[PDB]
């Protein structure tokens, strides 16, 4: 039950994960998550603004 | 600042800074106002006629509270390093009356604004470290 | 791929000279022994495989030895002997240091490797449990220890390595970690540009990349508390350049070194014996 | 929510915003632009310096009081110490700019006042003495950022030699023609009841495709209070007017040594 | 009729001829360009000055006599005052260049002498006190046109104050290496029997796309005599060896005002 | 996924006006 | 995800590569990399030089 994905890129690529253990707790870190939504933070609005238009109409 | 504090816990930093000040002065009060940011290895800017050379933005007070100032990404190197360093030195951010704020009688002459300071979607930092800004005795 | 082959070549009469060249064009000779002499076919079934940047650099290098102790510190100049810190570089040891300046430039992976040795400093204060040894990697910014038993050990974010007396030799890889899109291993200019007439010192400035190259910090501590039995350590640092790229070629260096710049020392600028003569064999 | 009265303005690394604005002149209906191939003149290959330049340059500000006769800048005189624009200007025998002109004047609900802002081109001004005609030296006719300001009165100097400036009489718009009629030229007007800025829009402006810079002001630019400064707390109360001009589609021909103008 | 000894070289408004030549070289085989997206860095919109400062500039000349060790200059150093280049260079943050260098020294069929020019990128150079290490003033290392001189002997300074400048040691190459192995740098040979010019169209060479020019010279220019100059009727004679140096694919960011390097 | 790209633009003349806002709304 | 690969040949053999690290930094040496081109030290000329012919023509 090989796990084969890619590295992170070095100087100049994949790697494989076998678990070893019946708990997810005993596995090495999670993979990469990029996920992100600032807005949720920087522009939590109820009313949609647009950059270009004025912030108050 | 909050960009400052989570960029104490990195080595390296890329991208550019947003600069957004609120006037909060009456709604009487009126002004115009140069926002200037000079790349760095010449005189600092100590007059407007010098700022104004550089990235700037002429800020016009009225109903739109607040102006956004860019301190575009402008670096020899890819990345700056999270501390004062003259190779990676970032330039300098000034700000002159363009006109002057006016305002008529029964109003205050003197008025505050306030500057924030956020990471625009270009920036990112890397090499986790441990920050200067918390300690305990042993 | 191997090193050329020699084609069977006989001899010529020719308006084709290819003895003759002109090396005021930039270019080096370029004819080879079938060009100037009859030549035999000779199969070469030789490669270049040993002299391939990662083969030539294909090597863990001492680059620096660093001394801390364990002992019962009653002075100021005793409690910095319980840990040491060490500027991370090349240029304490001359052998990889010379390698890499074959090139203007470099982009490496890096395997670091400790060889870890240990002394009784005393035979009549007793004995020394067995040693742990922290060697904390500290980034430029990160706060650096004023005490071998201070916060700063906690190493919640730097990366730290706990290694036991008597283990295998502890290793670890660091990836590309340069600020510029490679390594300069030459930089011809300074950290900032002085102005006219402005009121900071130009007589004390330096010159080159050390002015301008920060790779962190190493500390390193014995975790333990002291035994009656004082114990002093070396700790040998090993580099090996791995998934080496490198760019522009330079002459090697043919003098000693005296510090981490291309300055010379004046008693050792004669690097050639003279020959008795022009026609001594 | 878009409104008449609120503007962006970006060139290079510049931004103006304006929130009390009255739309924006676009001189004779035409927006600037790069030479064209069928209409060019020298041979050379342009310095096109477009960011380094084409960017929002702010003067010195002046002072509005209630006693202000007006204010003159030319173009591109104001901006020939501006960073890139300047030495663009100056390394080059030939040179073509066009303008965005902001000019910047708030006050208060309670002020009132009215500036016209006008564009002028070729903006030639009366001299100053009786004793000879279109005696104007070349420093006094190209002060640069500090421009120069209008007059009521009419003092021609006794000597020649002291009367070689303009003389910038305000009802005659400093060269034989009625104030009133400034309006045939392209401009806007800051009543401070209604608007805190002015933004023209400038083409390239001569009979030539390109010329000396150095040599040759294309734009005047004229402040005028056409209803004076009054603010009833304080009569005496001055506001600052302030001038910022982008340069745009500069091009420049015949690179050498740099021009250095006599400076007396 | 086309012939490896005779050449035109023209860039902006500047046109080089020669007929003793020897080809040209390319270092590393790699003709200047512009910095394409994929690899750019600063986000601001460059300058791209283009024939204004894309140009051959002639540096003062230098004299070639019987005792002469060599000489060195640093790029971009050498044009830092060199009509637009300079100001695009010092009104500017960042900058990337690369060159035509052409190196002129004619004699005659009766003279002799060999000269080794070579383009060294990151030409570092050894200080001249052993009280400190890398010790070297702005001022010194930043000589500008009149670049330097080698000496074949090294006498460093009692005080290290006295010592801030390079030891440029001939044989040596002025920082440890053998002056023999400098062939390895892109290079070309002026042997006077041969040829009277050198050409060498240098590419950008960094660890970075862009850099900070005022801090940073990408190259240095070496001139050494590899046989000495002789002219059987007159041993003291002097020929001037002449340098010409063009920028290609110029590209600044960073506006702002003027860069101004200390002088003292 | 990476870093935001930045894109080529020019100068503008107009109506929109990206670089006034109002904080006041929390964004 | 094992990578099969030729050994260098000793005195008379493929070999067997899993990586074991989510990291490229981590990995052993680079394989042989027989590229090459001296021209661009040996002969970094602008127009071609045929040995046979004159280098000054
Ligand atoms: C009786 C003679 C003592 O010899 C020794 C020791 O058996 O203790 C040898 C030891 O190698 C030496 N240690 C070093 C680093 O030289 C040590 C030390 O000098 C002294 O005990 C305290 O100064 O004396
Ligand atoms: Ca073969
Ligand atoms: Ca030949
Ligand atoms: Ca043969
Ligand atoms: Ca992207
Ligand atoms: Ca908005
Ligand atoms: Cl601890
Ligand atoms: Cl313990
Ligand atoms: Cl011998
Ligand atoms: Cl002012
Ligand atoms: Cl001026
Ligand atoms: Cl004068
Ligand atoms: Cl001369
Ligand atoms: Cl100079
Ligand atoms: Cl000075």
């Amino acid at each position: 039950g090989a796990q084969v994905s890619s590295q992170k890129v070095g100087a100049h690529v994949n790697y494989t994960t076998i678990n070893y253990y019946k708990d997810s707790a005993s596995n090495a870190a999670s993979k990469l998550d990029f996920s992100q939504d600032p807005s949720k933070f920087t522009e939590p609005v109820k009313d949609i603004m647009i950059k270009t238009a004025p912030a108050l109409n | 600042t909050m960009l400052g504090e989570i960029l104490n816990y990195y080595t390296h930093w890329t991208g550019s800074l947003r600069f957004t000040f609120l006037f909060c002065g009456s709604m009487m009060a009126t002004g115009k106002i140069l926002l200037s940011y000079s790349p760095p290895g010449a005189k600092p800017p100590t007059t407007r006629k010098d700022a104004m050379l550089g990235t700037h933005i002429i800020w016009d007070l009225g109903l739109q509270s607040s102006c956004t100032m860019l301190a575009p990404w402008i670096s020899n190197t890819v990345y700056r390093r999270c501390i004062k360093d003259d190779f990676t030195e970032g330039g300098y951010i000034t700000c002159f009356y363009q006109t002057r704020i006016v305002v008529p009688s029964g109003t205050p002459t003197s008025m505050f604004m306030l500057a924030f300071v956020s990471a625009c979607p270009d920036f990112s930092v890397r090499l986790l470290r441990d920050t200067n800004h918390i300690s305990q005795r042993t | 791929p191997t090193a050329q082959s020699t084609p069977l070549t006989s001899g010529v009469n020719s308006q084709e000279v290819p003895a003759l060249t002109a090396v005021e064009t930039g270019a080096s000779g370029q004819a080879v022994p079938s060009d100037v002499i009859e030549t035999r076919h000779v199969v070469n079934y030789k490669t270049r495989s040993e002299s391939t940047l990662e083969s030539f650099f294909g090597r863990s290098a001492c680059v620096t030895i660093l001394e801390v102790e364990n002992f019962n510190a009653t002075t100021d100049a005793d409690r910095k002997k319980q840990f040491t810190t060490w500027a991370i570089t090349y240029t304490d040891t001359v052998q990889l240091r010379r390698k890499l300046e074959f090139f203007t430039y470099s982009r490496f992976d890096l395997e670091m490797t400790f060889v870890i040795t240990e002394r009784y400093y005393a035979s009549n204060t007793g004995h020394a449990r067995n040693q742990v040894y922290q060697l904390m990697y500290i980034p430029p910014g990160a706060p650096r220890p004023t005490a071998w038993d201070d916060y700063t050990w906690q190493s919640s974010s730097n990366p730290s390595v706990f290694y036991t007396y008597g283990s295998a030799p502890p290793r670890m890889s660091i990836p590309y970690v340069g600020i510029a899109n490679a390594y300069s291993h030459f930089y011809d200019g300074f950290a900032r540009v002085p102005l006219k007439d402005e009121t900071v010192d130009s007589g004390d400035t330096y010159y080159g990349l050390v002015t301008i190259n920060d790779f962190g910090t190493l500390a390193v501590r014995v975790v333990n508390e002291y035994n009656p039995a004082r114990i002093t350590s070396k700790i040998r640092v090993y580099m090996k350049p791995k998934h080496v790229r490198c760019w522009c070629p330079r002459p090697p260096r043919a003098v000693p070194y005296r510090g981490e710049g291309v300055d010379f020392k004046q008693d050792s600028i004669t690097p050639l014996t003279a020959v008795e003569n022009i026609n001594t064999f | 929510g878009y409104s008449d009265r609120v503007r962006q303005i970006t060139l290079g690394n510049s931004t103006i915003t304006t929130q009390e604005a009255a739309n924006a002149v676009v001189a004779y209906g035409e927006w600037p632009s790069y030479l064209d191939d069928k209409e060019a003149n020298p041979i050379d290959a342009p310095t096109e310096p477009d960011v380094s330049s084409n960017r929002f340059y702010t003067l010195d500000s002046v002072q509005w009081k209630s006693t202000s006769r007006g204010w003159w800048w030319k173009l591109p005189d104001a901006l020939k110490d501006m960073g890139m624009f300047g030495q663009n200007m100056y390394y080059h025998y030939l040179g073509r700019s066009g303008y965005t002109v902001h000019v910047q004047c708030n006050a208060s609900k309670f002020h009132q006042g009215a500036l016209g802002v006008f564009a002028i081109p070729e903006y030639v001004m009366a001299c100053n003495t009786e004793a000879k005609t279109s005696y104007v030296s070349y420093v006094n006719a190209n002060p640069g950022e500090k421009g120069g300001v209008f007059d009521n009165a009419y003092n021609p100097s006794a000597e020649a030699s002291e009367g070689r400036k303009f003389a910038a009489l305000d009802y005659l718009l400093g060269c034989g023609v009625l104030a009133g009629n400034a309006f045939v030229y392209p401009h806007q007007i800051i009543n401070l009841r209604t608007n805190n800025s002015a933004t023209l829009v400038l083409p390239y402006v001569n009979s030539l495709a390109i010329d000396c810079m150095a040599k040759h002001n294309n734009w005047g630019l004229v402040i005028l209070p056409l209803c004076k400064l009054d603010y009833a707390p304080n009569s005496s109360t001055e506001i600052p007017i302030t001038v910022t001009i982008a340069p745009m589609f500069t091009e420049f021909n015949g690179l050498r040594n740099i021009t250095v103008p006599a400076t007396q």
